[PDB]
């Protein structure tokens, strides 16, 4: 009786639906509307055939086309992969007709954010190991009964968690932390004692026992750029704080730019398809003219100061947050502050 | 209300010591022990700016905290017979956090300008030190302030929209103007704040 | 002591060719999008990040704060 | 965009348009959608057979819930059966009935168990 | 049977966890001579003479991580046999 129960339910759903035919019966008038995609047509006229197969009346039971100016559902038509990234975004709204799908930039710029945000060596590794579990153990797990539903909503964004865990794993290595601690692989650059010597730099340690003695930059041969990640050395130096912050604040302002830059010129393939020149014309270009005049100025004022300001020059060096504030304030006070290139006013 | 009547008990009693000791020094001719200089010159300018630079994202993020309280409790209330309602009015608590984004960066802007001094007398510190404290308690009590107040505009009148959405899809489209111009107000108290401490140059 | 020009051009070539080759040698198939998709804006990205953190230590304004011990024992360790 | 055009008409009344309406939710790859006019649910050219599905759902509701109640598990991982719509349903349903009543009497035969508990209550007064 | 399996496997996975971070931590200890980078923790409140003595206790220090990879391992091997018991 089981089984009569899965039949009545497909009898009342068919009972149903032929309900929403027409209110008419002259002339065998009992139509009803359908939304149906293009590339599944011939199974669709399959199945009219089979209908009359299983009729006694051998009549053709179609019709012809026809066309109106209705909002037609939409429907991402997903694969093994792509459908964890698609459910990820569709769970806040549903696009439009032909709206620009953002799963396919999503699929990759959501794990590498997340690794930015989780930017550890051996978690990464954990997360990844767990990712191949789950992967590779893929089939017997779903044909199996489990009581965890947490494991459920878990499993269903596989390929989440494995590029997560990739991604994870690369930003574990850009900073050289590996559980908190780097990974001196090819050679450090700050600290030569015996170099430092001759810069009046001995018989201090006697008093090293209750002072800290900080280090100059370029006494002769300091400095130098370590060709992957962060020099370890840092790692260890007890005003780390500091670089790190200033480092860091800096990459998220200028990650967080181009992420709405990207988003405004996507929105310009939007419009331009469904054929609205007016929102082209007096939309996208000031929008995009003002974000780039306000932060595309401060992401290159940023990589200007890195690639410019050496150690000698410690002294009055411009601060770039300042010249923000008076940026937004229109003020210019006559000292205080040299201009960072000339001809800026 | 037994903790009404304590708060009572202890603003009356402290008034009215202040009210009788000041009729008796001034009946008394003492007005030379009253030298409020002595008061506001020996308390050192760090104190003024430390306890700026608390308030500046204490208050802040006290607003915050009722706001998103007073907003989301509505919101998860009242979507069991609209689930719809889940991320449709998720504008509120977004404000509800810039405020303590504005807060913090309020906190890291204040923070610089903190390079001591070896001066132990006030007639060696100055007047610019004295300034510099000041300046910085006053822009971090009023940024505090101002979007304490603010968090909890935002909050109430988030509230109010999550409720009435569930009635009529097409509510919330345009009740959440009120929501917009809340939080001008706090913009107002960073722009203030900004203001007052451009021209400290403690050091 | 470390080289600059060496690392970032191996490192830009590496990013290069593997952006831009890569989505020229695709099989035809109906994943081609998708591919090229995660292929390409993962090379921006790596490349990007690895471009940041080594320019942040380009031209260092003040070195580090090491304790005294450090300073002992990096005399003969790194020597 | 995802479709071209989705609004195309293929459909015409037959004497046995139930099948054709089956195979194509069988095939499930459309959507439906009609009755503009919005008419009251119990002005509809098919009601009769709605309320026997109706009555169908709910024989079968009190029998799934007696089952439950007799910690029965059901196995449920057979085929997909087709439904059959010519009148041989109608005697299906008729043994559905049957066996309805049973239960019916089956509670009725529980009038017997409350005579038991008026008398092990009785037992409580040994004393 | 004993120690059953819904827990074994977790353990599994922790034992081997354990020998395998165990033997690096050691490997990077013996094989870089415990760079104060890598290596702060040590125990010696003398040291000024010479940095043999602070090489020696390094060694030392970095001996007692083969020992707990060895029971990290007998560890894993007991948990393995419970496994076993079907």
């Amino acid at each position: 009786i089981r089984v009569w129960f899965i039949k009545v339910r497909k009898m009342k759903a068919i009972y149903h639906t032929l309900n929403l035919c027409n209110i008419d019966v002259t002339q065998k008038c009992l139509i009803a509307e359908v939304w149906c995609p293009v590339t599944d047509l011939d199974s669709i006229q399959f199945a009219l055939r089979r209908g009359t197969e299983h009729s006694g009346s051998t009549v053709p039971s179609i019709l012809n086309r026809m066309q109106t100016n209705q909002t037609p559902p939409t429907y991402n038509k997903t694969n093994k992969f792509t459908h964890g990234f698609q459910n990820i975004v569709d769970a806040y709204g549903i696009g439009t007709y032909r709206e620009i799908n953002p799963a396919p930039y999503t699929v990759i710029t959501f794990p590498f954010l997340f690794a930015v945000m989780f930017g550890d060596f051996g978690h990464g590794i954990l997360m990844t190991l767990f990712a191949v579990w789950m992967v590779l153990r893929e089939s017997r797990i779903l044909s199996q009964k489990h009581e965890n539903e947490m494991f459920s909503m878990v499993f269903s964004g596989r390929y989440i968690i494995l590029l997560m865990g990739l991604f994870s794993i690369y930003t574990g290595l850009i900073y050289n932390d590996c559980f908190s601690k780097s990974l001196n692989i090819f050679g450090s650059s700050w600290s030569v004692r015996p170099m430092f010597t001759q810069g009046n730099w001995t018989e201090e340690t006697l008093l090293g026992s209750s002072v800290l003695q900080l280090n100059p930059a370029i006494p002769g041969v300091f400095g130098g750029p370590y060709p992957f990640g962060i020099d370890p050395i840092w790692n260890i130096a007890t005003n780390k704080l500091t670089f790190l912050n200033s480092f860091k604040m800096k990459m998220s302002v200028i990650l967080g730019i181009i992420h709405m830059l990207f988003g405004v010129s996507l929105s310009l393939f939007n419009h331009i398809y469904f054929k609205k020149p007016l929102n082209i014309y007096f939309g996208f270009i000031p929008e995009i003219i003002f974000m780039s005049s306000l932060f595309g100025y401060l992401v290159i004022l940023i990589f200007y100061k890195w690639t410019a300001y050496d150690a000698h020059s410690s002294r009055n060096a411009p601060s770039l947050l300042i010249h923000f504030i008076n940026m937004f304030l229109f003020s210019y006070p006559e000292s205080g502050n040299a201009m960072l290139y000339s001809g800026q006013k | 209300t037994g903790l009404e009547l304590l708060y009572l008990g202890i603003f009356v009693a402290f008034w009215a010591c202040m009210v009788v000791v000041g009729i008796c020094y001034t009946i008394f001719d003492l007005g030379f022990r009253f030298d409020v200089a002595w008061f506001l010159t020996e308390t050192s300018p760090f104190m003024w700016s430390n306890l700026g630079i608390g308030l500046a994202i204490s208050l802040s993020v006290v607003g915050a905290a009722w706001g998103i309280y007073i907003t989301g409790s509505s919101i998860i209330g009242g979507g069991v017979k609209a689930p719809r309602i889940k991320t449709k009015n998720l504008v509120s608590i977004i404000f509800c956090e810039a405020v303590a984004i504005y807060g913090i960066i309020m906190a890291i802007v204040i923070s610089n300008m903190a390079e001591p001094f070896s001066a132990t007398e006030p007639k060696a510190i100055g007047h610019r030190n004295y300034h510099a404290g000041y300046s910085m308690f006053g822009a971090g009590l009023t940024v505090g302030l101002s979007n304490l107040f603010c968090g909890v505009c935002v909050g109430i009148v988030g509230s109010g929209a999550a409720l009435a959405d569930a009635q009529n899809p097409s509510l919330f489209v345009k009740i959440l103007i009120v929501e917009i111009f809340g939080s001008a107000i706090g913009l107002f108290g960073v722009i203030v704040a900004i203001l007052q401490t451009s021209r400290v140059k403690m050091g | 002591a470390h080289s600059f020009a060496l690392p970032v051009i191996i490192f830009t070539t590496f990013w290069g060719l593997i952006g831009i080759a890569g989505p020229w040698f695709v099989p035809k198939g109906p994943n081609r999008g998708v591919i090229i998709t995660m292929l390409v804006a993962t090379a921006v990205c790596c490349y990007l990040f690895w471009l940041i953190a080594i320019l942040a230590q380009l031209n260092p304004l003040f070195g580090p704060q090491l304790k005294n011990e450090t300073i002992w024992y990096v005399r003969f360790l790194w020597e | 965009r995802s479709e071209e055009m989705t609004l195309a008409q293929l459909f015409l009344q037959s004497e046995a348009a139930y099948c054709c309406v089956s195979e194509l939710g069988e095939l499930g790859k459309v959507q439906f959608r009609d009755l503009n006019p919005d008419v009251n649910v119990f002005q509809r050219k098919f009601v009769n057979e709605v309320r026997r599905c109706e009555e169908m759902d709910r024989k079968l509701r009190f029998v799934e819930k007696e089952i439950r109640k007799a910690n029965i598990p059901i196995m449920d991982t057979g085929e997909n059966p087709e439904v059959p719509f010519p009148r041989d349903m109608i005697d299906l349903e008729a043994n559905f009935e049957k066996i309805e009543n049973e239960l019916k009497e089956i509670n009725t035969n529980q009038e017997a168990l409350k005579r038991n508990f008026l008398e092990l209550t009785e037992l409580k007064f040994i004393l | 049977l004993c120690c059953g399996p819904k827990l074994a496997a977790c353990g599994i996975v922790l034992s081997a966890w354990g020998v395998i971070m165990l033997i690096m931590l050691g490997i990077f200890f013996n094989v870089h001579s415990a760079v104060l980078i890598e290596d702060v923790p040590f125990t010696e409140k003398d040291f000024e003479n010479g940095p043999q003595n602070i090489y020696n206790l390094y060694e030392q220090v970095s001996y007692n991580c083969f020992i707990a990879a060895g029971l990290y391992l007998l560890l894993g091997g007991f948990s393995f046999c419970q496994v076993r018991l079907n």
